[PDB]
């Protein structure tokens, strides 16, 4: 395909360099219709600046209580020994003749007992108070200090972070309420 | 809160219709589903209460947005 | 204003709605919503029958009769609705 050739030929060159290097290319060798494909003079004319649109744009291919908190405690105290998923000090406290409360998931008091029992888990953590205790927090400013910057920097994503979702929250909002409202159709 | 609110009942949709998509979660003590007296159609408002909070949640949570009749039902929540 | 209508189709499932759809490299997710079918350049009678359309920008969006909850996985161009 010689015509096909020259027009995907003029079309690289003109993905890659363009018209300006047509004009140019067609003062050089305009005396003879090698070049009439970038000329007004082949048929190849709508087909060569087409496919120099093609293969530009990735269109063509290269050519080829104390109470509840006193019993929310004993629940912390119990999930704190409870040491089997099946097995612990208070599956006998719930069926055990007496009343059982706190043994609620459903129950909204089941947030507090959970986070009772993350106090009594930073409470029984080997580090948080078992048999070692470090002192860079008794006797520590400069921890604190470093503690201080690390909070802060945590607060400073986390402002970004709640800045980042309200954009992106407001856009969508924005683009549904602007979403297609005429063309309403099934396939 | 006992409920599925189904907004969507097609044509060919009923009480029974209502009470049997609501009833594996739970036994649906009452249902009607809420037409224009002018059409005898349902216009898709219904009611499917049941007996059991759990039940009657779950399918409002399970049911969303679905296919009857080739049209879309949407169980959600009764207020 | 700049609202190109290149007109791609939209190629999903009910039945949950899925549909595929090309990558448009935008941070817009799909936004859908079901509604009355009283809108339009004819407005056929008969209009009781509702538009539950899921659009975008990259795709011919997924409406249908319809007389959060879904997603859009991007690195795979596969959209959901459950």
């Amino acid at each position: 395909p010689e015509v096909r050739n020259i027009v995907d030929k003029t079309a690289s060159f003109v993905a890659r360099n363009g018209p300006e290097f047509e004009a140019r290319i067609r003062q050089n060798e305009i005396n003879n219709p090698k070049f009439n494909f970038l000329n007004p003079n082949d048929p190849y004319h709508a087909y060569y600046r087409h496919k120099v649109s093609e293969f530009k744009e990735g269109k063509a291919q290269e050519p080829s209580s104390a109470f509840d908190l006193d019993v929310v405690k004993l629940t912390a105290q119990f999930v704190a020994r409870n040491g089997r998923q099946f097995l612990t000090q208070l599956m006998q406290k719930e069926q055990r003749n007496y009343q059982f409360d706190f043994l609620r998931p459903q129950h909204s008091l089941f947030n507090y007992f959970t986070k009772l029992v993350e106090q009594y888990t930073k409470i029984l953590i080997p580090p948080k108070g078992l048999f070692s205790k470090l002192k860079k927090e008794a006797e520590n400013p400069r921890e604190v200090l470093d503690q201080v910057c690390y909070r802060v920097e945590w607060a400073k994503f986390q402002e970004r972070e709640r800045k980042k979702e309200e954009e992106e929250k407001e856009k969508e909002r924005v683009a549904y309420a602007q979403i297609d409202w005429h063309d309403f159709v099934v396939v | 809160k006992r409920v599925l609110y189904v907004g969507g009942l097609a044509e060919e949709v009923d009480d029974k219709v209502l009470h049997a998509a609501f009833i594996p979660f739970g036994d649906i003590t009452d249902i009607q589903i809420p037409l224009d007296y002018e059409t005898e159609k349902h216009r898709g408002f219904a009611f499917v209460e049941f007996e059991l909070a759990e039940d009657a949640a779950a399918a409002i949570d399970n049911m969303n947005e679905s296919e009857l009749f080739g049209r879309t039902i949407r169980v959600n929540l009764a207020k | 204003k700049f609202v190109k209508i290149g007109r791609p189709g939209y190629k999903v499932t009910k039945q949950l709605f899925q549909i595929d759809y090309p990558e448009i490299a935008e941070g817009i997710m799909p936004r859908h919503r079901f509604m009355s079918a009283y809108e339009q350049r004819i407005e056929p009678p008969d209009r009781r029958w509702q538009y539950l359309l899921m659009a975008a920008e990259p795709y011919e969006t997924i409406a249908f009769k319809v007389p959060f909850w879904t997603h859009w996985n991007r690195e795979t161009k596969q959209f959901f609705l459950q």
